[PDB]
């Protein structure tokens, strides 16, 4: 995250750290807590991840300090990548992580709503951007928790920013005219938290831009209210 | 929320 601040511990539960182990364990991607046994991230953060049996989730986390070897997390069952992917610029940048145990929800670690089919018409004001992930283009990834809030961009505008680029409406856009505040490399499959009658909603999944909070360079997003048919059929398979 | 994953 550039330009943004540390977290307060509990601020963005269903937040969490997807690890790799192989060759060594580091952070790998953010992701979600959508369900109790459900992480929603980006596809991208799975290239070259052969087997789900090297990924680790871990829920309830500020620091990443408090990842030792005894720590616990999450083991992956299964990695569901959207089968329209093919690369983060071309959309359908979206993923499921089905956990090999339940997450039990509470002040530390809870789901976050999945937008609204009625709610595409809503305007969202308060939207955050958080993550691990380097305050800059040369660095490395946080201990802390970044936070950063983020305005979102039409379209249209997000378009006019990416000439030789396709922003579809299954994209969303978000950042400021003059840069500044952004994802950056390690925040990626991480939220775009959006405030709206109290409830905060996942509205969008990190996924791509040109440098990091850079002037006229928007944030691109999975825009998460386009894929709640695709997330239902995956999580409610009978 | 609206959108109910089940458990
Ligand atoms: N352990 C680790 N050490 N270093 C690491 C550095 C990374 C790392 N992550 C990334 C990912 C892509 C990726 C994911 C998983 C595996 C391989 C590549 N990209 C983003 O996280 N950010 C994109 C973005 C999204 C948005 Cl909305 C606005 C701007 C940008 N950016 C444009 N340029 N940068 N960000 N790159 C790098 Cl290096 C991970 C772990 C580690």
């Amino acid at each position: 995250i550039v330009g943004g601040t540390a977290s307060v511990r509990g601020e963005w539960p269903w937040q969490v750290t997807l690890h790799t182990t192989s060759p060594t364990q580091r952070h790998l991607c953010g992701g979600s807590i959508i369900g109790n046994q459900w992480i929603l991230t980006a596809a991208h953060c799975f290239y070259g991840v052969e087997s789900p049996k090297i990924l680790r989730v871990y829920s309830g986390i500020l620091n990443q300090s408090e990842i030792k070897e005894d720590t616990s997390f999450f083991g992956v069952q299964e990695i569901i990548i959207h089968d329209q992917y093919k690369m983060a610029e071309s959309g359908y940048d979206i993923a499921l992580l089905k956990l090999e145990t339940t997450v039990g929800y509470g002040d530390s670690q809870r789901p976050i709503c999945l937008p609204s089919k009625g709610d595409r018409n809503v305007i969202y004001t308060d939207c955050w951007v958080t993550g691990w992930g380097y305050r800059k283009l040369r660095d490395k990834i946080q201990n802390t928790l970044q936070k950063a809030k983020i305005p979102l961009v039409t379209n249209e505008e997000c378009q006019k920013r990416y000439r030789g680029h396709k922003i579809t409406h299954k994209m969303i856009c978000a950042g400021y005219r003059e840069g500044g505040k952004d994802a950056c490399k390690g925040d990626s499959g991480g939220p775009l938290s959006c405030k709206h009658n109290e409830v905060w909603h996942l509205v969008g999944i990190t996924s791509w831009g040109e440098g990091c909070a850079q002037r006229e360079r928007p944030g691109v997003y999975t825009n998460v209210v386009e894929y709640v048919d695709w997330i239902l059929e995956k999580t409610q398979a009978v | 929320c609206t959108t109910k994953i089940k458990p």
